[PDB]
């Protein structure tokens, strides 16, 4: 069981990023996805698709349907230039997969 | 402050897999847990 | 707010041992489980293993199970993963870090735990040979 | 596909603890709830 | 080596929570699973 997250994305200020995680029946299973920015350890902004943490910036939200998990942004800044990695937990092949996250301009 | 509309986190099948569902209840019959946060 | 600090990397050589030390503090272990992985250089996460509070789903990722073992203990409140027969592919910053433990419970299907980083340590570093 | 052969996990005298056991149904017995994944 | 005293945690008032309790049981009340594990 493995993730096919797109290998990077290009969005200019002021617009949305379409951030997607692949994976096969994927809507079994619950997304959560992490910001890996570089110098500093990763830091969990989603968790079930539709909830989310304290301390975090406002309109981060996410889908999970069919056979692509998509996160959305809004007002893209330049202090989110980082990568995103998307988990998943899987009990039938038993183990924790990581996508290959997606560079970001 | 008569009626609350909100959502449970609950599984039906699936069992590593959570899903929420929407429902109404009235403010009597969901007391506080403690903030934003009830229980039958 | 929780702070996780982990300490005692260094140079290594294949086929040695290293005792690594993570202690952490402002989130008891008796209901808390930690999880494992690593980031190379240019590339994406890794699992690496993961422990409950005393044994069971402690399952270990497909290509690290050859002789890895995590410890817990209670006394202390801290965490131990030492590492053995150092491979020459196996260099990245290891990360430790914690866990909600969120589960749930029905009559007919029993204990289901859910796992998903919450916490995350500094970092610690690691260089084969 | 007269048989189908594939495990399932159920638990065991311990709750929390789940064991992997396999078993045989007939095709018709089970459905696909798309691959490779069914349900009674 | 006739009464033990120890902790562990089953169901509480909410399915999703969980709570440590402890409790005496006699030596021949339960039987270890192998070292300090035991069960009914
Ligand atoms: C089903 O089990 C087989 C082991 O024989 C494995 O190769 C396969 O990936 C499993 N399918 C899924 C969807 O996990
Ligand atoms: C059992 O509980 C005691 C309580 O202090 C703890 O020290 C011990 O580590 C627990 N068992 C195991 C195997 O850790
Ligand atoms: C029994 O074990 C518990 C561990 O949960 C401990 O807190 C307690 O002090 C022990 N003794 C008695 C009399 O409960």
């Amino acid at each position: 069981y493995v993730l096919t997250q797109p290998p990077s994305v290009s969005v200019a200020p002021g617009k949305t990023a379409r951030i997607t995680c692949g994976g096969n029946n994927i809507a079994n299973k619950n997304v959560h996805w992490y910001q890996q920015k570089p110098g500093q350890a990763p830091v969990l902004v989603i968790y079930y698709d539709d909830d989310r943490p304290s301390g975090i910036p406002d309109r981060f939200s996410g889908s999970n349907s069919g056979n692509t998990a998509t996160l959305t942004i809004s007002r893209v800044e330049a202090g989110d230039e980082a990568d995103y990695y998307c988990q998943v937990w899987d009990s039938n092949s038993d183990h924790v997969v990581f996508g290959g996250g997606t560079q970001l301009t | 402050e008569e009626i609350k509309n909100c959502s449970f986190k609950a599984t039906t099948e699936l069992r590593d897999k959570k899903r929420r569902e929407y429902a109404l209840f009235y403010r009597l019959d969901i007391v506080p847990l403690s903030n934003s946060e009830y229980r039958l | 707010e929780v702070q996780l600090v982990e300490s005692g990397g260094n140079v290594v050589q294949p086929g040695g041992s290293l005792r690594l030390s993570c202690t952490a503090s402002g989130f008891s272990f008796d209901d808390s489980t930690m999880h494992w992985v690593r980031q190379a250089p240019g590339k994406g996460l890794q699992w690496v293993s993961l422990i409950s509070w005393n044994g069971g789903r402690t399952y270990y990722a497909d290509s690290v199970k050859g002789r890895f073992t995590i410890s817990r203990d209670n006394s202390k409140n801290s965490l131990y993963l030492q590492m053995n027969s150092l491979k020459t592919e196996d260099t990245a910053f290891y990360f430790c870090a914690k866990d909600k433990g969120d589960s749930d419970y029905d009559y007919n299907l029993g204990y289901s735990y859910f796992y998903y980083m919450d916490g995350w340590g500094k970092g610690t570093t690691v260089t084969v040979s």
